[PDB]
């Protein structure tokens, strides 16, 4: 699980880009 | 092998930069947002200094036309005044 | 109780609420200051998304806490 | 295990063609609003036209005024030297 | 059979939203002021700021000379 | 299949509803806008009318500089 | 009978709009 | 006891009433304290609407309840 | 200070700027009262091409200096 950069959510591991605000894993 | 998952960190790199793109433009959208915002208030300030501009040269044709005629007033007697 | 709303446009809104309020109340709240639509709304805390029936006593959402607002505006 | 990077790649690559269809939205409608701030600089301009036109009729309507008020004085003055002579 | 119930309810709501577009443009008239307010404030505010630009001028001017005159005295 | 345009005329009117909230806080800061035009207005012919009185107060006082340029 | 499900009316099966907020029936 | 009354965009509101209020008080209450008309108030609970004339404990009102305000 | 900013079109436009200003920051002056998108702006001084990261003292660029505009056509 990896918890996105932009509005904190914790995705899960296989998520490419945060489900919430579509911004990428690694933004 | 393990260059498949140099594939997928390779296509993450570049979701980053599309990213990039999308904020640097979205930056830029906000701003023209703004700048459009402004043009009926300068097309309204155009329309009142036309207006302005209309109403003061009216009353200027308006007086020109009143002074000609004392112009032609004191002519008159001046050429009455010849006596 | 002052709470902390965070945007992706790096604003950040001050609100003043009861942990007793819904989500939707907090919407609500945001749509009053900043007009923003409720139904574009998605508030992120903790790495959990709130939920429209739960108050925020149900997320232990203390005073000065920070909430994170995920909008839907043709996602930029 | 490989079989849900499968699973996983073919959800990046598709994510990136969303991507690069939105930013072609986004350049598209830039372009659009060009047209609209290019409007700007011409309105500033009519309006300094306008405001120039104007002040230079108002300082013609001032000068005229003077102008007439003189030519008054005058032929009233003539009315004196007139009726008297 | 509702239908007949639900096909005149339906026209009954197409009444609603014929209401809802006349008062929008009758809305819209008067929303159509709001530039010209807007212009006409911006102008009186740079005519003010003109003339205060002016004034301030003509003080730092006068202070100047009435200067002149307490050191001529 | 009775809400198959039902629903859809709900939607249209909800979306109309918002757009009378929007028109209504246009319309509200309508005269809130007059006043500030008008109080504008004012500020600048009192601003133009004391700077003429300042003119004045000094170009009538530069005869005061004529006369001590006597001495 | 259906619940509206905007203001929980448990309305009639015949009835197309809720009783009270006239809101369809599925909406 | 204090109570909520839920609307339909999702806001709820507190409110300080006695067991011995009536549906009216509550709407007057409402009004005193929000600016919502009495008039216009329609309460809704379990498929059931509350009439001006009775009372809270009327419509036997238990703990932790829900009201929801209908226009 | 004032410094002025010259198109190949005969026009000259006038800017309040400082020498410690940015060019980014004298693009969006001109974006300001010209509504030029900042991406078309090319600025140009002395037959140099101007770096938006610099400043006006950077580039030497004293009061009543003259630069000229060059407008891009595309941008994207
Ligand atoms: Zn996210
Ligand atoms: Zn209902």
């Amino acid at each position: 699980r990896w918890a996105c950069q932009s509005c904190t959510f914790e995705n899960e591991a296989a998520a490419v880009l945060c489900s919430i605000c579509e911004r990428p894993r690694l933004a | 092998l393990e260059d498949l998952k140099q594939q997928l960190q390779q296509a993450e790199e570049a979701l980053v930069a599309k990213q990039e793109v999308i904020d640097k433009l979205c930056e830029e959208a906000e701003q023209h947002k703004i700048v459009m915002e402004t043009v009926p208030v300068l097309k309204a300030q155009a329309d009142i200094y036309k207006a302005d501009f209309q109403a003061e040269r009216q009353a200027r044709e308006k007086l020109a036309e009143k002074k000609e005629l004392l112009q032609e007033q004191l002519e008159q007697l001046q050429r009455e005044y010849s006596k | 109780m002052q709470i902390f709303v965070k945007t992706l446009t790096g604003k950040t809104i001050t609100l003043e609420v009861e942990p007793s309020d819904t989500i939707e109340n907090v919407k609500a709240k945001i749509q009053d200051k900043e007009g923003i639509p409720p139904d574009q709304q998605r508030l992120i805390f903790a790495g959990k998304q709130l939920e429209d029936g739960r108050t925020l006593s149900d997320y232990n959402i203390q005073k000065e806490s920070t909430l994170h607002l995920v909008l839907r505006l043709r996602g930029c």
